[PDB]
RNA sequence: AGGACCGAACCGACUAAUGUUGAAAAAUUAGCGGAUGACUUGUGGCUGGGGGUGAAAGGCCAAUCAAACCGGGAGAUAGCU
RNA sequence: ACACAGGUGGUCAGGUAGAGAAUACCAAGGCGCUUGAGAGAACUCGGGUGAAGGAACUAGGCAAAAUGGUGCCGUAACUUC
RNA sequence: AAUUCCUUGUCGGGUAAGUUCCGACCUGCACGAAUGGCGUAAUGAUGGCCAGGCUGUCUCCACCCGAGACUCAGUGAAAU
RNA sequence: CGAUGUCGGCUCAUCACAUCCUGGGGCUGAAGUAGGUCCCAAGGGUAUGGCUGUUCGCCAUUUAAAGUGGUACGCGAGCUGGGUUUAGAACGUCGUGAGACAGUUCGGUCCCUAUCUGCCGUGGGCGCUGGAGAACUGAGGGGGGCUGCUCCUAGUACGAGAGGACCGGAGUGGACGCAUCACUGGUGUUCGGGUUGUCAUGCCAAUGGCACUGCCCGGUAGCUAAAUGCGGAAGAGAUAAGUGCUGAAAGCAUCUAAGCACGAAACUUGCCCCGAGAUGAGUUCUCCCUGACCCUUUAAGGGUCCUGAAGGAACGUUGAAGACGACGACGUUGAUAGGCCGGGUGUGUAAGCGCAGCGAUGCGUUGAGCUAACCGGUACUAAUGAACCGUGAGGCUUAACCU
């Protein structure tokens, strides 16, 4: 596996801020129309962190102007530009999939403040 | 398909193998040698060797995990005191499988599983 | 050209700076050395015999050890053949690394699939399961009918029934080569090749395209 | 994975509150519909003063699926709730005026500029 | 699931031609005792490879 | 108070699956109907073959019923096999 | 017919939770059911879980799934009230 | 219509689409007044039909846990 | 008639061509697009639903098309049992009545462990003739062969106008098949955590058992599809219908009679797979064995002693291999498996103690402890030395080069 781990460590981007599930992250992504390369934001709550080397992916949930929007993010992909966390949450789960039913006031969590 | 799946089933429940291996482990930390079939002996080696490795360092918390599984103060007493300091320098396999004849009742390929403590 | 013999070593992703992920399989192709060449003057056809790997001093048997001795090469873990394309004669002892794929764009991979044992008809041939309710007694995943009646009077040669699925040599063709890691002795192909992670692969340039 | 008998939601001001996909258009024997695939729907629930009523057999286009849409890096975008935008059978233009509930960038295919112009997000 | 004719005593013996047993064809002779025992199995005396491993 | 309601014992047996050379010559598993009554049940009696009994199916009368079983007419008869 | 998953009236019948003899875990006491050991295929039976959709299944929502408790609020057409 | 053969009669409702269903029109092959006629609150392991809920019934199965099947040891059938 | 289970549905099909589509053409009252019709063609493909027991049919919405039939109107030792012909009941009608009705309606046990043939997979024995170990050739079989839409050509040709090409090329999808888990998800009763009841480890604190895994929330490996890649073909050869050239019989004419060239998803290959039991049992490379005595109907003979190689098998540690055999790696000159160490990953701040509070509990220690199959190393345990099988130069005749 020294073959794989070599090809895996050379392509991961080494500046990812360590966040946790519960943190309200703010993700900037390279959206293009082919011609116009533009950066747009995506504010949401970190639902799950599936961290596994280069294949690491995390998902966030934004309750938009319509309904809830969730999207996973290939952590080491070039389309993900900035993942600056806004605020920090305090929960007791590794994956917050129960929020997929919780809406409005029931879907708010606390903060660490350590 | 069974591809890369480990742990034998031994035609029993998950609640049966949990308690069968719990008592069969306790007999070997009470006599140091036992006679059994190969597919039980190949598996008893999988639950005692990690148990002795756990009993390598005496602790309050380790003796809880040594008592959570194996549920016996006596076997825990034989560990950490006798079998803890005995295998401190041996690094790895703490038991030995020795095959023998067959059961006359049902033709089971028996085997002797023993701790490496014959030489006294 | 001819093709090389490698070993399937897992698969990863290769990110493009456009932003598209590419499912890439890593193929370990070491220095393929040629044990024997064949010509129409003695063999009736034109092909070479390669070998790769390294056996042990006690394992390479006497008939095998003399075969590697005639070339004067090391004893690899297997022997294969590659039909020659009319103008590419090699020498006995020649070591081909990976460079034949420096200009190849599409390759074909050949290897033994994963064995799945005695697979059922709904799994081996994608037959549809019957109704698992309403009245169905003791027959949910069976094939059902296997022939007509008196007129045929027999089951036809070639009926899809239950049997051995997998563990056979297959060839997934027209795979694009991503990157030829020549100095690491690799080969990156877009997609998925047959075989478990460690079973050999006969990779060869695309004959169809 | 939107297929026949799927009860959707309407994502614009056209008059319906809940429609049901009756057949996925496109290819023969087509099982499920995807991102911006055209489907034939019927109206099961409606508002009183709408441009449409119960039982209208008009076309639509999926917009938000509960299954998602996978961007070419593997980043899926998973909405919560099936939704669609109603069409105008013969001419395929959206019969609705203001589309609420964000759409996906895969609709930008020269026939749905009118939808991605009137959408709030994405 | 029923036979139409009966099979012969020929067809019966042909079928049992694979059911013949195989002998072990080799007995390992021990170093210390010199008993003949199965490979990788302890002796009937209870030794193995040169050591009293049964302790009986 | 109730031929009341939900629901165990008990009685009954609507559906499905298993079984159907079975564990059983009608049962088991998971659900079901009644469950203070026209109820269920133990014990001992009474009604008998053209007769008995029957909230009536031509059901039941010792695993047999549009006329039981046993013995005797009787080795009935058979233009049929 | 058997060392047969069936049938057989009456009595005693504890602790904790619970409305209860329901049901669950235990006491006393009695048993592990008279073939076992391995492997971990299809397939069969007893079950668990399931992305999106939700009867599109089929003779039929068969079977599963589901609802399920105690207080309180509140409860239509029709009605012999 | 437990009755209507012709017939899926015809109109209306339910449905994207309704030989069944509900409300009516009378051309009732061949309803009809204690072999009772027409309605009827409640009840039904009753028949038919619809909607909500709900789910692997299904689109299309995938996986897992046990009991057989598979292998070895003992005993050892059956229809035919 | 000492028994052939009569409809339809589910499933799995296979063949015919009188062809529904795609393909190749003639004619057209064929401008173009779209159609009509006939000839050639069976390679592949050839709806989901509402009502009905229905096949069928009608209807709705799609599709390139939603073909026509045979195969006990294919398929119940494969499954349903709704319809129809069992025992119950009622209505209409007929009959004095018992009852009766291709009139109707409600309810009604569908059995079998496969000897043989066949078919799908998989081994043993022997042959292949000196034996053994590998790699191939390839006879001969099988799988695969579908196709829409959009754009460019060009909004050109054609056409008053409206409309709107063949050919050629590129791209993107539907259905189906193969392969694979890196991603997106599912399962994950062998990992972690939460929690109800109760019992127990003497008790508190912590844990274990049972209650469908007790009930739930997540999750490694593996498996897997809804996920991700790939595939049909291009080309070549010979043809069908058809188009022709030259061209006599018949001074002409004519595709045909001699001769020649074009001409389809059908045929033969090209693509992939099985494949020398192809008894016509093939080819190449390499390795191994070159010891002595008796009887003799003196023969490709029988026997003994001395030697038994290459290799295989056996046993063993097992495997992304597998029902059982078989196949692959390894057998200490060792990494095959278990364990162990580190790491990753998963679950989320263990236990104990300290502190705040009457307390539940919180905070700190600490994103800790526990971590299954996963990744890389390390012989600590187990793969023991031997033994068993298999032999000792390989027949005759003939020919070609050497002797
Ligand atoms: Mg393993
Ligand atoms: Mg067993
Ligand atoms: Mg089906
Ligand atoms: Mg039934
Ligand atoms: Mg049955
Ligand atoms: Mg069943
Ligand atoms: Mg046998
Ligand atoms: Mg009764
Ligand atoms: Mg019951
Ligand atoms: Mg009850
Ligand atoms: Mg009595
Ligand atoms: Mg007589
Ligand atoms: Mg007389
Ligand atoms: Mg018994
Ligand atoms: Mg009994
Ligand atoms: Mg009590
Ligand atoms: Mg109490
Ligand atoms: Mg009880
Ligand atoms: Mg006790
Ligand atoms: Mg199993
Ligand atoms: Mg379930
Ligand atoms: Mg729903
Ligand atoms: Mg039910
Ligand atoms: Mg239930
Ligand atoms: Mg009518
Ligand atoms: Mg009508
Ligand atoms: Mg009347
Ligand atoms: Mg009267
Ligand atoms: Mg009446
Ligand atoms: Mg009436
Ligand atoms: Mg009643
Ligand atoms: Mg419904
Ligand atoms: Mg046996
Ligand atoms: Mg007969
Ligand atoms: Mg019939
Ligand atoms: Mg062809
Ligand atoms: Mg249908
Ligand atoms: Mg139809
Ligand atoms: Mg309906
Ligand atoms: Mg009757
Ligand atoms: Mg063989
Ligand atoms: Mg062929
Ligand atoms: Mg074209
Ligand atoms: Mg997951
Ligand atoms: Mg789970
Ligand atoms: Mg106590
Ligand atoms: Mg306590
Ligand atoms: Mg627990
Ligand atoms: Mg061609
Ligand atoms: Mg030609
Ligand atoms: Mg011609
Ligand atoms: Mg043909
Ligand atoms: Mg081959
Ligand atoms: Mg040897
Ligand atoms: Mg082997
Ligand atoms: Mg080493
Ligand atoms: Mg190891
Ligand atoms: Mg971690
Ligand atoms: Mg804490
Ligand atoms: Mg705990
Ligand atoms: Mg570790």
């Amino acid at each position: 596996s020294n073959i794989i781990k070599q090809l895996e460590q050379e392509q991961m981007k080494q500046d990812v801020p360590s966040f946790r599930p519960g943190d309200t992250v703010e993700v900037k992504v390279w959206v293009v129309e082919g011609s116009k390369k533009r950066l747009q934001a995506f504010e949401g709550v970190v639902i799950a962190i599936r961290n596994r080397g280069l294949h690491s992916a995390f998902t966030v949930r934004k309750i938009s102007n319509g309904e809830g929007v969730e999207r996973v993010f290939q952590t080491h992909s070039p389309v993900v530009d900035s993942i600056s966390v806004k605020r920090r949450g305090a929960v007791r789960k590794a994956k917050l999939y129960y929020l997929r039913e919780r809406t409005g006031k029931a879907a708010r969590i606390k903060e660490r403040l350590n | 398909m069974r591809h890369r799946k480990s742990g034998r089933q031994l035609n029993r429940n998950s609640s049966h193998r949990q308690a069968m291996f719990r008592n069969m482990a306790g007999s070997l930390v009470r006599h140091e040698i036992i006679k059994t079939t190969l597919p039980k002996a190949k598996e008893l080696r999988r639950v005692v060797e990690p148990l002795i490795t756990l009993a390598k360092t005496d602790s309050v918390a380790n003796r809880r995990l040594a008592f959570a599984r194996t549920r016996d103060n006596e076997i825990v007493a034989k560990l950490f005191n006798e079998l803890g300091p005995r295998f401190a320098s041996r690094a790895g396999g703490y038991t030995r499988i020795l095959k023998c004849g067959f059961r006359a009742g049902d033709n089971a390929p028996m085997a002797y599983i023993e701790l490496v403590d014959r030489s006294e | 050209m001819i093709g090389l013999v490698g070993k399937k070593v897992g698969m990863t992703r290769i990110f493009t700076e456009d932003g598209v992920s590419i499912p890439v399989t890593v193929i370990e192709v070491e220095a393929n050395r040629v044990t024997q060449v064949k010509d129409l003057a003695n063999d009736g056809y034109r092909a070479i015999q390669v070998t790769t790997g390294a056996k042990k001093a006690n394992r390479v048997t006497k008939p095998e050890a003399g075969h590697f001795a005639k070339a004067g090469v090391e004893a690899g873990r297997g022997l294969w053949e590659f039909r020659l394309a009319e103008g590419e004669e090699f020498t006995v002892g020649q070591s081909i690394s990976v460079e034949l794929f420096a200009d190849v764009k599409k390759v074909d991979v050949t290897g033994t699939s994963k064995g799945k044992g005695f697979a059922g008809t709904v799994k081996r041939w994608n037959f549809r399961t019957q109704d698992a309710t309403h009245g169905n007694s003791l027959s949910h995943r069976v094939p059902g009918s296997i022939g007509q009646n008196q007129t045929p009077g027999k089951v036809f040669k070639g009926k899809k029934m239950a049997g051995q699925m997998g563990n056979e040599r297959v060839t997934v063709q027209s795979l694009d080569v991503v990157r030829v890691d020549a100095e690491r002795n690799l080969l990156l192909v877009k997609g998925a090749v047959p075989g478990a992670t460690g079973s050999d692969l006969i990779v060869k340039p695309a004959v169809k395209a | 994975m939107i297929q026949e008998q799927t009860m959707l939601n309407v994502a614009d001001n056209s008059g319906a509150r809940r429609v049901m996909c009756i057949k996925v258009l496109g290819g023969s024997h087509r099982r499920y519909a995807g991102v911006g695939d055209i489907i034939k729907i019927t109206i099961k629930e409606a508002i009183p003063r709408g441009k449409v009523k119960k039982g209208d057999v008009l076309k639509a286009v999926v917009v938000r699926t509960k299954k998602g849409v996978r961007r070419p890096d593997g980043s899926v975008i998973r909405f919560d709730g099936n939704a669609c935008v109603l069409l105008n059978n013969n001419s395929e233009q959206p019969i609705g005026t203001r589309i609420f509930g964000p759409v996906t960038r895969e609709l930008r295919s020269e026939k749905f500029m009118k939808i991605i112009s009137l959408a709030p997000e994405v | 699931a029923v036979q139409q004719n009966k099979p012969t005593r020929s067809k019966r013996g042909m079928r049992r031609s694979h059911d013949a047993l195989t002998a072990v064809t080799s007995l390992s002779v021990d170093k210390t005792s010199g008993e003949k025992h199965l490979r990788h199995h302890i002796t009937a005396d209870g030794y193995y490879r040169g050591r009293k491993v049964i302790a009986k």
